[PDB]
């Protein structure tokens, strides 16, 4: 058995009303379906079961229906704490948990501050070195970035990292590192970093080179 | 009142065992199934195995089948999940929740939630971090938004934390979660934004807290 | 946690007729073959007794209509059933049926009584789960779908089970497990006797007079009673609360206590006969 949510992610300003599709591979039984709201750094909160009955201490904007292998979690108008991932499970002679579904603010879409770090002096001499590139604060989660190494096109050496959604700002941060050898850092001569964005009419990159 | 802590979570290297605990207070415990469902970091909760309240039943998912076991104490009102062969991926936040019923051959959905503990399989040993700051580029490059934060590399495990400027810095701090390379070590960076006219001219140092290594390191940057 | 599983079901209760049932010799007195005559609360004779329905399926596999009441108990409540499968266990003898609130409960393992008297929290709907165990058919016999909270409570006490499981296991007579219960001056006092009845439908035109089982030093102001029944724990359903459970159905016979006197007739065995007015 396989049960998915849809979308991957939705992202709303407050008050809009907002739904969260659940298809299932089977048909469960009685429609025993029950979600759940957890926010980063907590425990997830009970709130629905039998696909429309709301739980105890859950505001009366929570709401969802469906049957046989269709459900949809649905909320009226939305509050600010009333962002974080969703989880539509299925109990019935079996639990099974759904891939998850994000709720998130939207706004304006906003330029990232893209900036570069070279390793440090006592980086190289350490044996080892990672180019770290930063996107501060921007808009939205979905933003892909390349690393080109003396304009030579990288892949499968970076890790990277996207901070939760601020509190007040509604805003994201990125940063992507290189699994870099020093042996292959001085190989090279000038380091590069773009990014292809919504908040951008071009994918714009910032280098530098060795040396300075 | 209803309140569930679970404890036992904590570094392992694969194949050895671990007795996660969880401890309950706040209901006639005895009379519910509890269930343990688990959260590795980016993935979304994959619920592992409950246990009928008697500890008649037990089930558990295919993940783990055959290599978790489930036991609990009614006198102790704690519960008891027992793991062995555990491998790489089944490192995460684990948690310890009640059954809405006598979860016999049947089971609702989870209702009240413990808080969580976490597990970190690996084989690498405990160890600090390797700081390593990051210069500011030229006066601005930027304008008004100075980009300028630390490295921290190699380090194991977390939870770790950055402070700039003895916390009282916290206005435009960006500190990332980590991540787990083929190396099995971590590393994540701490940065703030700030004035391109405020860098050099006042000090800036991010305070690392490693605490199962009891190495707090004081950093300082310059462009 | 405890389930709400009766409503829809409100449909009239039957009646019948308490012929010459519901005696009891009223002390320890040895005796012969004389003639007493002693004046207490009993059943009256040919009173308009109530017939319940407990679990009741009254329908082709459609329908499990399950009717247990409180009942008040006014002075005194005499109780019988034929229900051949034991699915009744005791009673919740009480007044308020709640917290804040001692009274009394009586349950027996099938091999044991076990009585209590708490400040319990007994749910609308009290029952008994009776259900294999993972070993060699065994059941425990949890009875948390009885009492949410039960705490500083005063009086126990255990024994053998009232509810002896005699060898009849063909179905004739029923042995018609029968009960009187009687409460004064703080004590509270206990009657049975197992009794055969090849009668297939209703109560006998025969004579058995109950003998006191335990007198027990409780001192609680009992009003009203609530039967306590055994339901079987369903395997894997769609719903565990309000679900299958109750293997086989039940009933019983309940009619009320009053002040009376009556002439008995004592034998060389000391076993009365009948009484009067
Ligand atoms: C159970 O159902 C009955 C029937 O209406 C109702 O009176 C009672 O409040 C319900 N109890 C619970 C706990 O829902
Ligand atoms: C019991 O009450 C019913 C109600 O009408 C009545 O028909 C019947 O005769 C009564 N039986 C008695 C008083 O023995
Ligand atoms: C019934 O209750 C008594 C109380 O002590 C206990 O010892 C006994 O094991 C119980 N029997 C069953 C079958 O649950
Ligand atoms: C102890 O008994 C008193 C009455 O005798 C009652 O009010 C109190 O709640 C009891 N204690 C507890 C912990 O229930
Ligand atoms: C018993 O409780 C009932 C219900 O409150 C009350 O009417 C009656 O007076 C009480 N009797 C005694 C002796 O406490």
């Amino acid at each position: 058995i396989v049960l998915t949510q849809s979308p991957g992610t939705l992202s709303l300003s407050p008050g809009e009303r907002a739904t969260l599709s659940c298809r299932a591979s089977q048909s469960v039984s009685s429609s025993y379906l029950a979600w759940y709201q957890q926010k980063p750094g907590q425990a997830p909160r009970f709130l629905i079961y039998g696909a429309s009955s709301r739980a105890t201490g859950i505001p009366d904007r929570f709401s969802g229906s469906g049957s046989g292998t269709d459900f949809t979690l649905t909320i009226s108008r939305l509050e600010p704490e009333d962002f974080a991932v969703y989880y539509c499970q299925q109990y019935g002679s079996s639990p099974l948990f759904g891939g998850g579904t994000k709720v998130e603010i939207k706004r304006t879409v906003a330029a990232p501050s893209v900036f570069i770090f070279p390793p440090s002096d006592e980086q190289l001499k350490s044996g080892t070195a990672s180019v770290v590139c930063l996107l501060n604060n921007f808009y939205p989660r979905e933003a892909k970035v390349q690393w080109k190494v003396d304009n030579a096109l990288q892949s499968g050496n970076s890790q990277e990292s996207v901070t939760e959604q601020d509190s007040k700002d509604s805003t994201y941060s990125l940063s992507s590192t290189l699994t870099l050898s020093k042996a292959d850092y001085e190989k090279h001569k000038v380091y590069a970093c773009e990014v292809t964005h919504q908040g951008l009419s071009s994918p714009v990159t910032k280098s530098f080179n060795r040396g300075e | 009142q209803v309140q569930l802590v679970e404890s036992g979570g904590g570094v392992v290297q694969p194949g050895r065992s671990l007795r996660l605990s969880c401890a309950a207070s706040g209901f006639t415990f005895s009379s519910f199934g509890m269930h343990w469902v688990r959260q590795a970091p980016g993935k979304g909760l994959e619920w592992v195995a409950v246990i009928s309240f008697d500890g008649s039943n037990k089930y558990y998912a295919d993940s783990v089948k055959g290599r978790f076991t489930i036991s609990r104490d009614n006198s102790k009102n704690t519960l008891y999940l027992h793991m062995n062969s555990l491998r790489a991926e089944d490192t995460a936040v684990y948690y310890c929740a009640k059954d809405q019923d006598d979860g016999y051959y049947y089971y609702y959905y989870m209702d009240v939630w413990g808080k969580g503990t976490t597990v970190t399989v690996s084989g690498a040993s405990t160890k600090g971090p390797s700081v390593f700051p990051l210069a500011p580029s030229s006066k601005s490059t930027s304008g008004g938004t100075a980009a300028l934060g630390c490295l921290v590399k190699d380090y194991f495990p977390e939870p770790v934390t950055v402070s700039w400027n003895s916390g009282a810095l916290t206005s435009g701090v960006h500190t990332f979660p980590a991540v787990l390379q083929s190396s099995g070590l971590y590393s994540l960076s701490s940065v703030v934004t700030v004035p391109s006219s405020s860098l050099g001219t006042q000090t800036y140092i991010c305070n690392v807290n490693h605490k199962p290594s009891n190495t707090k390191v004081d950093k300082r940057v310059e462009p | 946690q405890c389930v709400n599983l009766t409503t829809r079901t409100q449909l009239p209760p039957a009646y019948t007729n308490s012929f010459t049932r519901g005696v009891y010799y009223p002390d320890k007195v040895f005796r012969s073959s004389v003639l007493h005559s002693t004046q207490d609360l009993f059943l009256p004779f040919f009173s308009n007794v109530t017939w319940f329905h407990a679990i009741h399926v009254s329908g082709t596999n459609g329908t499990k209509r399950f009717d247990n009441p409180v009942l008040p108990f006014n002075d005194g409540v005499y109780f019988a059933s034929t229900e051949k499968s034991n699915i009744i266990r005791g009673w919740i003898f009480g007044t308020t049926l709640d917290s804040k609130t001692q009274s009394l409960l009586i349950v027996n393992n099938a091999t044991n009584v076990v009585i209590k008297v708490c400040e319990f929290q007994f749910c609308n709907d009290p029952f008994l789960g009776v259900y294999y165990h993972k070993n060699n058919k065994s059941w425990m016999e949890s009875e948390f779908r009885v009492y949410s909270s039960a705490n500083n409570c005063t009086f126990e006490y255990v024994s053998q089970p009232f509810l002896m499981d005699l060898e009849g296991k063909q179905g004739n007579f029923k042995n018609l497990r029968e009960f009187v219960f009687k409460n004064i001056d703080g004590y509270f006092k206990i009657y049975s006797k197992h009794t055969p009845i090849n009668l297939v439908r209703d109560l006998p035109q025969g004579f058995s007079a109950l003998e006191p089982l335990v007198d027990l030093p409780i001192g609680i102001n009992i009003t009203r009673f609530q039967t306590l029944l055994a339901l079987h724990r369903s395997y894997l359903t769609p719903g565990d609360s309000s679900s299958g459970w109750t293997a086989g159905a039940a009933a019983y016979y309940v009619g009320y206590l009053q002040p009376r006197t009556f002439l008995l007739k004592y034998n060389e065995n000391g076993t009365i006969t009948d009484a009067v007015d």
